[PDB]
């Protein structure tokens, strides 16, 4: 380009070529799970009387 | 973007898993010491620390 644009492109480039900063990203996924089933049940069977 | 001499972290995953299971008898399984006689416990744990 014209020397006028060369000097303008030269500032654009200098700004645009800046050392891009780096990022360390730690994620922390914590899950906790449990639970209590209970099955208690009583059956009575009688020949004479009846069964449950 | 890393310096010409330097050894660095790209990324990494530190993963930790712990599954705990018991098949116990409701009341008896909860006796703090004797209770381990009623319970059939299955525990599991793992660790992976990966660094690039």
């Amino acid at each position: 380009a014209q020397p006028d644009v060369m000097a303008e492109l030269e500032q654009v480039v200098a700004k645009l070529d800046i050392r891009r900063a780096q990022v360390l990203v730690e994620a922390i996924i914590v899950e906790i799970a449990d639970g209590d089933g209970l099955n208690l049940g009583v059956q009575w069977a009688n020949t004479n009387g009846g069964g449950t | 973007l890393v310096k010409s001499g330097e050894t660095v972290v790209l990324g990494g995953l530190m993963d930790e898993q712990t599954k705990e299971e018991v098949s116990k008898v409701p009341l008896l399984g909860d006796i703090p010491v004797l209770g381990y006689l009623f319970r059939s416990t299955s525990n599991n744990t793992s660790k992976r620390n990966l660094m690039v």
